[PDB]
RNA sequence: AUAAUUUGACUCAA
RNA sequence: GGGUCCGCCUUGAGUGCCCGGGUGAAGCAUGAUCCCGGGUAAUUAUGGCGGACCCACA
């Protein structure tokens, strides 16, 4: 994927550094999801630590 | 650094991890790419898991640290997925790699495993 | 750079003395989590891969819902804003499906074109365009007019053109890009597409991926933490933000939920600029969605008159027992 | 059931 | 008689695509290729049929 989005100002760009605010941009599209979600237990273990649960 | 990076890896140790992948690529056995790497871990085949620090979105590799900890498999971080892909012998980036047989990197993987253990605590 | 959903209306006060009783009804804030889901809409960030229809099927299965529907079909390879109305809120999509949309697109040109020429020609596509739905479509393949509200070129890297576009519902961006290529002579195709706006829904803190949606669900289900999943679901009132509103008295609410049309003496407040035949949202003075309807009067007619049917009630969303029966013989 | 709508669907058999 | 609310007015099989498992190689390990399995939404209007409420100028 080529479309990137700045996490700071929300600018859509193809650049790795945002042309508006200079922040490092991220890929605009969400990762693949599966209803089977075989590694959900392990992703949630990471997420709980990040969120503080 | 992304939230899936649980500890700070010194430059020297990260370079040894890439060295171990290159050597195991040539003399042993590796799995490259996150699906291959994940299966190697869950099947209990991985000796060492190498994870890139610039994976976006984080969800591609976020399950790997908790999975490795559950399976008692050491893991290490390297700064660059393109560099990890290159070390694994492919033309594209690799978000993660598993060393199955270290080959001539036997002692190197043992050293890395010792150094990550003290970083974990 | 603005859609019809951005244009704001003035509030006209018909009855200044009209107040609401805090003991009746369930405003979004007072809804228990189970009730919140029943009258909820998810601002989903669709992943590339599955069709929009499959995604809704997945949501139904994982969240254990009997009913759900989306506010407009995004193609398999397309990501972004997909409003998913749930359960008792499912029918609110009728306000979403014909609403204006915004996209961010990547166009690949098949030849070399100067940057000023690209900007110039793409500006010519703003306004009415004539399209026929492609061989792969869910609607009748007849010539039809669609409105392009704005096009903004963000950046150009050689043959790759990144642009934002605001369109009328049912405008085919792949076809639009194809005709831009023809106007530039060299030809073009769409390589990447993301929806950034769908009616009142946009890229804010309420936009949620399937990963976060299901994780927050299990944080509630299995961890017993309601807060994350609550914020994952929007009240059905959100799906109505872009519509003109009539605010009604407590004593008119139960009547409307029991099948009565809305008469003039029941109106407390209303938005200006309502025309006859317009789709309006009937709201309580607590900003609960009661019903959708068609205006039988203009804004000025509703305000000035004392008798007559103001709104023909068509779709009732509020349960009958939220407000007591306050009407007379 | 019939006709439509939504940026994604199509064919065949009772 | 009218209005609102709920349900129904086919089911299979297959193609496509996707997802999981297995495999793990311009583009491509954030997954090429092939095998196996599974999945694939609603809304509106009109009419018909079964049911639930109400007939309300607030
Ligand atoms: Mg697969
Ligand atoms: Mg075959
Ligand atoms: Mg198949
Ligand atoms: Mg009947
Ligand atoms: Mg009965
Ligand atoms: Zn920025």
């Amino acid at each position: 994927f080529r479309i990137r989005k700045c996490p700071k100002c929300g600018r859509y760009t193809l650049k790795e550094v945002c042309p508006v605010c200079g922040e490092k941009t991220k890929v605009a599209h969400p990762p693949r999801f599966s209803p089977e979600d075989p590694y959900g237990e392990y992703r949630r273990r990471w997420k709980r630590e990040v969120l503080g649960i | 650094k992304p939230s899936y990076v649980k500890f700070e890896v010194p430059k020297e140790l990260a370079e040894k991890a890439l060295q171990a992948v290159e050597i195991a690529r040539d003399t042993g056995k590796i799995r490259k790419g996150t699906n291959e790497t994940t299966k190697a871990v869950e099947r209990g085949q991985a000796k060492l898991v190498i994870i890139a620090e610039d994976v976006d979105p984080e969800e591609i590799v976020a399950h790997l640290p908790p999975l490795c900890e559950e399976k008692e498999i050491p893991y290490i971080y390297v700064p660059s997925k393109k560099e990890l892909g290159a070390a694994a012998g492919i033309e594209v980036a690799a978000a993660s790699v598993a060393i199955i047989e270290p080959g001539k990197a036997r002692d190197l993987v043992e050293e890395i495993a010792m150094k990550v253990k003290e970083l974990m605590k | 750079r603005i859609l019809p959903a951005d244009i704001k209306r003035e509030v006209l006060i018909k009855d200044e003395n009209a107040e609401t009783n805090p003991d009746w009804g369930f405003p979004p804030e007072k809804r228990p989590i189970e009730m919140h889901i029943q009258f909820g809409v998810i601002n989903l960030d669709k992943p590339p891969g599955p069709t929009s229809h499959e995604v809704v099927a997945w949501i139904k299965k994982i969240l254990n819902l009997e009913k759900a529907g989306h506010g407009g079909t995004l193609d398999p390879k397309v990501s972004g804003v997909l409003p998913v109305a749930l359960e008792k809120a499912t029918r609110v999509v009728q306000a979403l499906l014909p609403a204006g949309k915004e996209y961010v697109a990547l166009m690949h040109l098949h030849g070399d074109v100067p940057e000023d020429k690209i900007i110039q020609v793409m500006k010519e596509f703003e306004g009415e365009i004539i399209q026929r739905p492609p061989l792969r479509s869910a609607v009748k393949r007849r010539l039809r007019t669609r409105k392009v509200y704005y096009i903004e070129v963000l950046e150009i890297e050689g043959r790759d053109v990144l642009f934002r576009v605001g369109v009328e519902a049912g405008t085919y961006i792949r076809s639009l890009i194809h005709h831009i290529g023809l106007a530039l002579g060299v030809g073009a195709h769409m390589s990447e597409l993301r929806r950034t706006r769908s009616g009142p829904f946009k890229e804010d803190e309420t936009l949620i991926t399937l990963h976060d949606l299901v994780d927050y669900y299990y944080f509630w289900k299995e961890d017993g933490i309601e807060e994350y999943f609550r914020k994952a679901i929007q009240p059905m009132e959100k799906a109505v933000e872009h519509l003109p509103k009539v605010w009604i008295k407590d004593s008119a609410v139960a009547a409307v939920t029991h099948g009565a049309d809305l008469a003039v003496p029941g109106i407390a407040k209303l938005h200006a600029g309502i025309k006859r035949g317009d789709l309006v949202a009937i709201m309580t003075l607590k900003d609960e969605l009661v019903a959708l309807g068609k205006a039988m009067m203009t804004s000025q007619e509703m305000l000035e008159k004392t008798k007559g049917i103001a709104v023909d009630v068509e779709k009732v969303f509020m349960p009958r027992d939220w407000y007591p029966k306050l009407w007379e013989k």
